[PDB]
């Protein structure tokens, strides 16, 4: 009593539909976050941060000059061939 | 003139008031010297002269350039090699 003034078709259609949505997002958003469905720019998951924290761009090791590692103790060649030194046509700095 | 199927929607022939002299082929008739083609104006046959001339020029340029490249440039594995395949300037071999 005294709420009937509010109760109305438009006030009801936006109350059932809108409320149904309020629960659809409140219950689905955590699942999307867990399954990496949310956009990365909007938010990064903890799993995303854990993997990204392991990435760096300063490793300059492991350069080899052969297609195969044929075992042994010597390993693949690691020294640039003499005939290849100074064979690059690099534009002047 | 084209297909017998294409035609003007209104069948009109122009009463040309221009006084231009009639092209000779427009008033021509079949003759013993010209069993066929008497209604078409005679034209020059450029293909007979231009096709053998152009072909010779292209062959001469093609062969002359090939000989030149393979005799006026340092020895190399391919034509691109003989042009852009030397070591960097200042690299003494
Ligand atoms: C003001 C402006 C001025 C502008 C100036 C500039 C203008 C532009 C200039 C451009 C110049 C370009 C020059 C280079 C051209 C490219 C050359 C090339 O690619 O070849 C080398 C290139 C790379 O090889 P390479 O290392 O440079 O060649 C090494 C040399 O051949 C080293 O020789 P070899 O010792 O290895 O040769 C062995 C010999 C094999 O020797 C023999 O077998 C013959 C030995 C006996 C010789 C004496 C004759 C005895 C009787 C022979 C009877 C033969 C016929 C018998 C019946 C059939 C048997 C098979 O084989 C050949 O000679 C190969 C060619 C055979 C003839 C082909 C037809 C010509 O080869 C290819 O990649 C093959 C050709 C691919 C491109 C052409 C494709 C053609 C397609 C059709 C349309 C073409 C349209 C072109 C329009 C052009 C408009 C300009
Ligand atoms: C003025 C200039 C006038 C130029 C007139 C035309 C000249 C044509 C001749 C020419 O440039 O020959 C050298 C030109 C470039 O070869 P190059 O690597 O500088 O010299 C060969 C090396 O000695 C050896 O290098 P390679 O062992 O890597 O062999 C490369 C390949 C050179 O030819 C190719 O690599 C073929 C190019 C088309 C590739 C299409 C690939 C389609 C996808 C197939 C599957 C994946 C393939 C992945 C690779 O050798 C023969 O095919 O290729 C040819 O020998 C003929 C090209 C025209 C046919």
């Amino acid at each position: 009593g005294s709420i009937e003034q509010f109760i109305n078709l438009r006030t009801a259609r936006m109350f059932i539909y809108g409320g149904v949505s309020a629960v659809f997002l409140y219950k689905a958003t955590p699942v999307m976050y867990r399954w990496e469905m949310l956009p990365t720019f909007l938010v990064k998951t903890e799993a995303y941060k854990a993997r990204e924290a392991m990435i760096a761009f300063d490793n300059m090791k492991g350069i080899v000059y052969g297609p195969y590692d044929k075992g042994g103790l010597e390993g693949p060649p690691t020294k640039i061939p003499e005939t290849s030194v100074g064979m690059m046509k690099v534009d002047p700095m | 003139r084209g297909s017998v199927f294409q035609m003007p929607s209104t069948p009109v022939y122009p009463l040309t008031t221009t006084k231009k002299v009639a092209p000779p082929t427009a008033l021509a008739k079949r003759t013993p010297e010209q069993p066929f083609g008497w209604g078409s104006p005679v034209r020059e046959d450029r293909a007979w002269r231009v096709v053998p001339r152009n072909f010779i020029i292209l062959v001469i340029v093609y062969l002359s350039g090939w000989a030149a490249i393979k005799t006026m440039l340092p020895r190399g594995g391919s034509i691109l090699g003989q042009i852009y395949g030397g070591p960097p300037k200042g690299r003494l071999i």
